[PDB]
């Protein structure tokens, strides 16, 4: 019982009541988002994609988080060159917990 | 208000500080280039020098006198 869905770019596979990570989504902490874009379906019976994206796969999944990744530190440095640079990333995510998944 | 006089905007510029890392741009001979002439402390050549040949203050003719009626 499990579903296969794009977000972000790149597909996840999230089963029932269960928390995904995936990229900022313009959605406040509290409300519902739906991902109609569903690439497959599992059960104990297999429904394919004839045509991308289903006929009427939906998923329900409700916000939980916006916090920001871990700190990656990039470090560019030319060997005997007098070239040495520094910088730090930290990704926006989103925490989201799937509530439902139709058929 | 002592503590909240400001000058304009751009009447600073806080100066260049040669030989202060890396990131700070001009370190390591701060802007002077490799080895040379130039490079070397107190280096430089004098003025109107030309590396040798004949300066164009030389190569001219003087010409011409003062006159001590003009300034009075």
């Amino acid at each position: 019982m499990y579903a296969v869905f794009q977000s972000g770019g790149k597909q996840h596979r999230v089963s029932e009541g269960q928390t995904v990570r995936l990229e900022k989504l313009d959605i406040a902490t509290g409300e519902t988002v739906e991902f109609a874009e569903v690439l497959m379906i599992a059960n104990g019976e297999e429904v394919k994609i004839g045509v991308p994206f289903v006929d009427g796969g939906v998923i329900k999944a409700e916000v939980v988080a916006h916090g920001r990744g871990e700190k990656v530190k990039i470090v560019k440095f030319r060997r005997r060159k007098h070239y040495r640079k520094q910088q730090g990333h930290r990704q926006w995510f989103t925490d989201v917990k799937i509530t439902g998944i139709s058929a | 208000r002592l503590n909240t006089l400001s000058p304009a905007e751009g009447s600073k510029k806080a100066g260049k500080r040669l030989g202060r890392g890396i990131g700070s741009g001009l370190g390591k001979t701060g802007g002077r280039g490799h080895k040379g002439q130039k490079s070397r402390s107190g280096g430089g050549v004098r003025r109107g020098f030309e590396g040798g040949q004949m300066p164009l203050y030389r190569r001219l003719p003087k010409f011409g006198f003062t006159s001590r009626k003009a300034a009075i």
